[PDB]
């Protein structure tokens, strides 16, 4: 079930930021969306671990979704798809003009531009929902 | 408001029919009501009027959707007419020997 | 904070059509061909059922439109087929004035095998509630006004009769006249019980020669129960009076159950002749074997039948009759056979609906 | 089914009763709440152990897709939970005493269903217009 | 989604702070205790939803570390807070806050409760 | 003196009689 809108994520990819985080929007609404034959004795043991099979699969996509969602309520936010906080942006995080980023630029961009930054953002928005509690 | 003609004794089908081919239940009344031949489930059945041992009917035709009533040896007295009810359509055929 | 709230588990639920499943009390060892049915189909069912009792709420209920009697008659076909597989299987195929129908003859492997019907259970997927009219006087459709919700309803067992709805589930007032709408003399005018007028069904040591024993007594006051309340239907004049089946199909103008994988055919001419102003009885049964299924369309044909003796003690809880519009004296001959109003005459009291729990109301924030 | 699926039927005690007896319910009710053969010991352990997991993780998918959608509201886990967008007077155009003393939420929602689709929009703008700027 | 988040939990500033980290046939064999680690963590799922839903109404929700605005009453085993962290297991708190653990929960309760009117105001 | 000792018969016949190690085991949440 849950493991269908982990991939429709990605229907965003190749536009640019501001349209990207607008579908999401739309993405949003879009992220709200059987064996009993005859089964002998030798088919009884067989189609349970076709059963167990796909049941580790469904409970991976609830246990991923939960473990997403526990790292963003860290965050100050939990449920929030668009979410801003009380950080102010340092300068040094590949500076660049917000006309030029938010118009030209593709989501894979930012990850080769800040991902030698990307773990000190986060260390920074635990602290400051730390000290703001 | 159709119109059939037999001579005697001869078998007539008179024939309403549904669009959905799945076997849906329908009877078959004459002007003072009484019922002339029925479908109940899977089985047919008659009711108590007077061509209660002529009346019939093809079963095989039901899952079609085609419900037809077969009438064998045609008198005088059968000059009525005749009601079928499938869901909502009552179809009135009448006969004449 | 201004003026629109929403709110997360507020009581709202919208009429649906979902997928049922069985959960039956299957015992998984057993050869009785519905315990190996009910073992690969069903769940377990719940040791402690929780029911709310719903308080101030008139539900608008309806059993001749209601869904999960369809999900009930498609359960049973699927129960028949995979247990009682017969020798000779004669269903037509129909590939105007004469289409082409071949009468596909399937033959397979048969030998026979017990079957008694046991209590299934019916219960909704999560999400979903059924509703139940807990009121003792239900006209069958209409504003039921005492609700309760619950998972799954009472254990049905899924028998299969003509002309007698045998083995079910009795009324509680006295005897009740549910149908569609009696000016119609095309509906079947279900009727429930509130006594089980017992019927003694044996083959003895003609091995095609049965005998079903219901007591005079019983069925005097039983019949005199029911005569009392169509009067005032009918008005008070009408000197109504039983009568014998009209005519027909054998498995409807004679009393069509079967017992330990056995067809027998019974003979209620005795049982509904009476007319009514304002000891035991014995049935010639037979035990047929070329029977006309009433799954789909067809015949079968089955084994011969078994050695020894066959007792087939069970309860008469309702009938199905059907009027007869006279000219006047209102003559109820019976009938039946579509086999979905002997689910319908204990799924009558049910509803399925979808809980939709989040709801929006406006106030001062 | 012995896990959250009891929890969607017991919101729907208290149905008939006014609109504020069932708030004064809302938040009380999900505190307090949330034979000798081998043959049967093998299938009660394989495959009615199976079909009882994939009703549990339906509960589950069935509450999760619940409490995502407050989360594109802004809510998503308050049970009371009020937002921005102001109520149209042309929404069944009722008197707020009338409505709150003398109305079962059946009846309630009879009325407003008309537009909930409206209602649904506004809240998503609502919360994408409040964490843009 | 944990139901154990154990790794070894003695000592509680290192108890705290690495909660912040971590947490952040033959085929009867092998189907029937495939069931039993699939009972494992469906509950251990479900028990989780019914513990956010707990801090939730305590307004601590998805926050692992919550601070609120409840102090001590002075029969809440009044140790000195400093020694409290260096030597205990998280382990002797439960031994150490027996009944109080109840009416801790009670007067979270009313401390959201009547902030949510507060507010309101 | 209300006791009175039932006897109660059935069928017995000769068994083996050798246990086998039984592990003891906690369900899911323990
Ligand atoms: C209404 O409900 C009642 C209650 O369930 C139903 O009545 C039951 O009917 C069944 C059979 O239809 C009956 O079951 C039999 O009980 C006997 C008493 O112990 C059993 O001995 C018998 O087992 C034999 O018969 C089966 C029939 O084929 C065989 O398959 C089975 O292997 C056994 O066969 C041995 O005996 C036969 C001779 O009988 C011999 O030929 C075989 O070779 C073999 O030696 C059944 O289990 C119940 O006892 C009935 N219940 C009561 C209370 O009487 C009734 O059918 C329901 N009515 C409707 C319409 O559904
Ligand atoms: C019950 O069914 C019948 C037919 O559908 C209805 O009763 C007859 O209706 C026709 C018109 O369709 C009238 O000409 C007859 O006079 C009616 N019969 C009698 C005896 O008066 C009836 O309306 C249906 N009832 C419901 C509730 O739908
Ligand atoms: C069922 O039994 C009835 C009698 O109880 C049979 O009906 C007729 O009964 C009269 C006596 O009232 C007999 O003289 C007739 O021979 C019977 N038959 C006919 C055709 O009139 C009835 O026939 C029996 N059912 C079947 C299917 O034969
Ligand atoms: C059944 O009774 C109800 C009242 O409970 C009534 O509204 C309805 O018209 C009746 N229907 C029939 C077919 O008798
Ligand atoms: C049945 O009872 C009625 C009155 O209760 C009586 O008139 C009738 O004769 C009885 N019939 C039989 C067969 O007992
Ligand atoms: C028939 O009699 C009953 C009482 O036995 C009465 O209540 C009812 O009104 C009568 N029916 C009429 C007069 O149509
Ligand atoms: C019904 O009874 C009548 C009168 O006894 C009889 O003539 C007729 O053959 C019977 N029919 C059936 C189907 O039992
Ligand atoms: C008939 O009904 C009684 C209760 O009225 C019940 O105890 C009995 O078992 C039933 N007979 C059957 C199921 O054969
Ligand atoms: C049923 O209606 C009465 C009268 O309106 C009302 O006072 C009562 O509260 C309602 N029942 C319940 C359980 O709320
Ligand atoms: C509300 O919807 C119903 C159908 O659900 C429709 O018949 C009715 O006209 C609608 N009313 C308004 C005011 O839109
Ligand atoms: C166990 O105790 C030793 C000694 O104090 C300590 O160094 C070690 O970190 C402890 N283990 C864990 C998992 O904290």
């Amino acid at each position: 079930g849950i493991g269908a809108v982990f991939l429709g994520f990605l229907g965003a990819a190749g536009s640019t930021m501001g349209a990207a985080s607008m579908t999401l929007t739309v993405q949003a609404r879009n992220l709200l969306s059987l064996l009993r034959a005859p089964e002998a004795q030798q088919h009884l043991l067989k189609l349970t671990v076709w059963g167990i099979k796909q049941l580790q699969a469904r409970v991976l996509a609830v246990e991923r979704y939960l473990r997403d969602q526990q790292l963003l309520g860290i965050w100050g936010c939990s449920g929030k798809l668009i979410c801003c906080t009380n950080v102010p942006w340092n300068s040094s995080w590949s500076n660049r003009n917000l006309s030029e980023i938010w118009d030209n630029m593709t989501w894979l961009q930012w990850d080769k531009e800040i991902s030698n930054y990307t773990q000190i953002i986060y260390g920074l928005l635990e602290e400051s929902q730390n000290q703001q509690e | 408001k159709k119109v059939v003609l037999g001579k005697k004794g001869d078998t007539v089908e008179l024939t309403c029919t549904a669009s959905q081919k799945k076997s849906i239940q329908f009877h078959w009344k004459n002007s003072n009501q009484i019922k002339i031949l029925g479908n109940q489930g899977s089985f047919l059945t008659k009711g108590p009027s007077k061509l209660n041992d002529r009346a019939d009917s093809r079963r095989s035709l039901w899952d079609q959707g085609n419900f037809p009533l077969i009438i064998k040896n045609l008198k005088i007295e059968d000059s009525d007419t005749y009601i079928c009810e499938v869901e909502d359509q009552k179809e009135e055929v009448q006969l004449l020997v | 904070n201004l003026w629109v709230t929403v709110y997360y588990g507020v009581p709202v639920w919208k009429d649906a059509e979902t997928t049922l499943f069985c959960a039956s009390d299957a015992k998984a060892y057993e050869t009785e061909k519905h315990n190996v049915w009910a073992t690969h189909a069903c769940v377990p069912t719940d040791p402690n059922p929780q029911e709310i009792h719903l308080e101030n709420v008139t539900e608008e209920f309806n059993m001749w439109k209601n869904n999960m009697v369809e999900q009930m008659h498609t359960d049973i076909i699927s129960l028949w087929d995979q247990s009682l597989k017969p020798c000779v299987k004669l269903t037509p195929l129909c590939v105007y004035r004469l289409i082409n129908c071949n009468t596909s003859a399937i033959t397979q492997a048969c030998p026979k095998v017990s079957f008694e019907p046991i209590p299934i259970h019916y219960c909704a997927p999560a999400g979903f509630a059924i509703l139940k009219c807990k009121d003792k006087k239900f006209n069958g459709t209409g504003p039921c006004p005492s609700v309760s919700t619950v998972q799954c309803t009472h254990g049905i067992k899924p028998v299969v009769s003509t002309q007698l709805l045998l083995n079910g589930s009795l009324a509680e007032e006295e005897v009740m006249i549910r149908s569609e709408n009696i000016t119609n003399n095309a509906k079947n005018i279900l009727v429930q019980f509130n006594t089980p007028v017992q019927i003694n069904c044996t083959r003895p040591n003609d091995i095609r020669q049965a005998h079903c024993n219901v007591s005079k007594a019983t069925w005097n006051e039983t019949l005199g129960k029911v005569v009392k309340q169509l009067r005032k239907h009918f008005g008070n004049n009408t000197i109504i009076r039983f009568a014998n089946s009209s005519g027909g199909d054998l498995e409807v103008t004679t009393h069509s159950f079967n017992c330990g994988g056995e067809f027998f055919y019974c003979n209620t001419s005795g049982l509904f002749n009476s007319t009514w102003i304002s000891d035991s009885i014995t049935l010639p049964c037979r035990i047929k074997q070329i029977i006309n299924m009433w799954q789909r369309i067809g015949q079968a044909m089955y084994a011969p039948p078994i050695q020894g003796v066959i007792r087939c003690v069970s309860n008469i809880t309702g009938l199905i009759l059907t009027r007869d519009g006279g000219s006047t004296t209102e003559t109820f001959r019976p009938g039946g056979g579509d086999m979905r109003d002997n689910w319908r005459s204990e799924l009558y009291k049910y509803k399925v609906v979808k809980i939709e729990p989040l709801g929006v109301a406006p106030t001062r924030c």
